[PDB]
């Protein structure tokens, strides 16, 4: 009882967007960012991925 | 090369300031001591390329 409208199709349909590639670059620079020095802890602007949006059969 | 530079310039190492002393120093600290004797006055100069 599979379907063209299933969980994984609705999962990967937002992956096909342009913003998916942009946010993929943003997360790949975001999580892979080095530990900050105390200078930006003292004077630099501050930093900010809470819960996920899954699909299911 | 950092040890060679500190030897060539005469200035000593930091010799491992603690990170709380680092936040102290970026809060403000008087690191440089006074000289042996001054006859003219307090020193003043800077540098620009």
């Amino acid at each position: 009882w599979a379907d063209v409208r299933s969980c994984i199709i609705k999962a990967l349909t937002p992956r096909l967007s342009r913003g998916a590639a942009a946010a993929a670059q943003r997360a790949r620079r975001q999580r892979e960012r080095s530990a900050p020095k105390p200078q930006e802890l003292l004077f630099g602007p501050r930093n900010e991925p809470a819960e996920q949006t899954w699909y299911a059969d | 090369v950092d040890r060679w530079i500190r030897h060539a310039a005469g200035v000593e190492r930091p010799q491992l300031l603690d990170t709380e002393t680092i936040s102290m120093l970026t809060f403000g600290s008087m690191s440089e001591r006074n000289a042996a004797a001054t006859v003219h006055g307090q020193k003043a100069a800077c540098e620009l390329i």
